[PDB]
């Protein structure tokens, strides 16, 4: 049972240096090829290069990005260097792996995604949306949370610690004059809020922020 | 390099029909007794997914729904049924030489039978306000197909500049979409007027939906 899993940075600044990690368990690297993927903000893959079981690497020519891939075998662990780089490296970044008896990436990573900007980091400001203060209401209510004007991706949001999945839409972050700003809705019965509170749990470790918000009724 | 073309880019198709899927490279990848011409699954949030190898051989665990076929330069991937869970996207790649590419990628949209959107409006937060802006939001959830018109009126006066309108992936259960519609303005714009309202325009209906509400009624 063979597992892959990236790490690295979620921001890296044009000029600098940047280094991802791929870590193997359950199958030794020196034994099969390892490659790297990335998966740019649309849908191209491109695929960059690999290093063999042996400690051979090859990389593809055609990128215009300068990269060097290395390994630790005492770790079973390998790297992906991307030097100098540009805005224009923002991607989703996989390693998987090419076995001899396969012949294709048969086992891939989650994945871990890099913004590359000079922008600051920004906190997110979270605003709980509450039904229009008038009192009607009919077989269930519909609420919501508003995270608003945070750099870069990505945030985490629960209800209720996660405890509340169901009737949950949670929006993709959109990109408006630097900052970005996301959205979730959950829908519940007319008779479980208010009695029982709703918390949407915002994170963003970029900054350092934890937030928990309550939804309050609309007073007149 | 060797240029992989897919087509067509998304593909609509109803549950129960099948999926025809073409991917045609720059050369031939078949060398001898092989094809090098592999097909990859992502699913919205998740990394892609082997589904055939070596042009036709099924990959363990891929459900038998999933076919493919071809050599040289042409090939294909059939899906018969479909279900709800294919909704992803769907790549093609080959092995015949370095450097490996793949192809542009084919979205797989599952045809639904037309659904209404279900709409809610809220006014901006006190907390908003007291950072002097004001953001109206507007959701629209569970409705067929995609596209649809959200319109914002303040004042009866329309309004476009300041909208950030954001879908959902198609639901891998229920096969809907939802979307969120956030108006942004200025504490102080926001209360010199009164009547804020969204109307989302849908192929579902003949008239809009409106919601809507008056900021000094409460």
């Amino acid at each position: 049972e063979v597992q892959l899993q990236e790490s690295g940075p979620g921001l890296a600044k044009p000029s600098q240096t940047l280094s991802l990690t791929c870590s193997v368990t359950g199958s030794s690297i020196t034994s099969d090829y390892w490659n790297w993927i990335r998966k740019f903000p649309g849908n191209k893959l491109e695929y960059m290069g690999y290093i063999s079981y042996s400690g051979s690497t090859y990389y593809n020519p055609s990128l215009k990005s300068q990269i060097s891939i290395t390994r630790d075998t005492s770790k079973n662990h390998y790297y992906l260097q991307l030097n100098s780089v540009t805005t224009e490296d923002t991607a989703t970044y996989y390693c998987a792996r090419q076995g001899l008896r396969n012949w294709y990436f048969d086992v891939w990573g989650t994945g871990t995604t890099v913004t590359v900007s000079s922008a600051k980091t920004t906190a997110p400001s979270v605003y709980p949306l509450a039904p229009v203060c008038g009192g009607t209401t009919g077989s269930s209510v519909t609420l919501g949370c508003l995270v608003k004007g945070y750099f870069p991706e990505p945030v985490t949001l629960t209800w209720n610690s996660g405890s509340l999945s169901s009737g949950v839409h949670t929006f993709p972050a959109l990109l408006q004059s630097g900052l970005y700003t996301l959205s979730s809705s959950v829908t519940v019965t007319s008779n479980t809020w208010p009695s029982q509170t709703i918390t949407c749990n915002v994170a963003h470790p970029a900054s350092s922020t934890k937030v928990d918000k309550k939804i309050e009724p609309r007073v007149p | 390099d060797i240029v992989l073309t897919q087509s067509p880019a998304s593909l609509p198709v109803s549950l129960g029909q099948r999926a025809t899927i073409s991917c045609r490279a720059s050369k031939s990848v078949s060398a001898s007794a092989y094809s090098y011409m592999h097909w990859y699954q992502q699913k919205p949030g998740q990394p892609p997914k082997p589904l055939i190898y070596l042009a036709s051989n099924l990959e363990s665990g891929v459900p038998a729904r999933f076919s493919g076929s071809g050599s040289g330069t042409d090939f294909t991937l059939n899906i018969h049924p479909v279900e709800e869970e294919d909704a992803a996207t769907y790549y093609c790649q080959h092995n015949r030489e370095l450097p490996y590419t793949f192809g542009g990628g084919t979205k797989l949209e599952i045809k639904r039978a037309d659904a209404a959107p279900t709409v809610s409006i809220f006014p901006p937060s006190s907390e908003q306000l007291t950072s002097g802006g004001a953001s109206v939001v507007c959701f629209l959830n569970n409705f067929y197909p995609k596209d649809i018109n959200v319109k914002w009126k303040i004042d009866g006066s329309e309004r476009q500049n300041g909208v950030l309108n954001s879908w959902t992936d198609q639901d891998s259960k229920d096969s809907t979409y939802s979307m969120s519609s956030t108006l942004t303005l200025t504490k102080d714009e926001y209360e010199r007027h009164n009547s804020y309202t969204c109307e989302a325009t849908h192929k579902t209906s003949t008239s809009p939906i409106v919601k809507s509400f008056n900021r000094n009624e409460c």
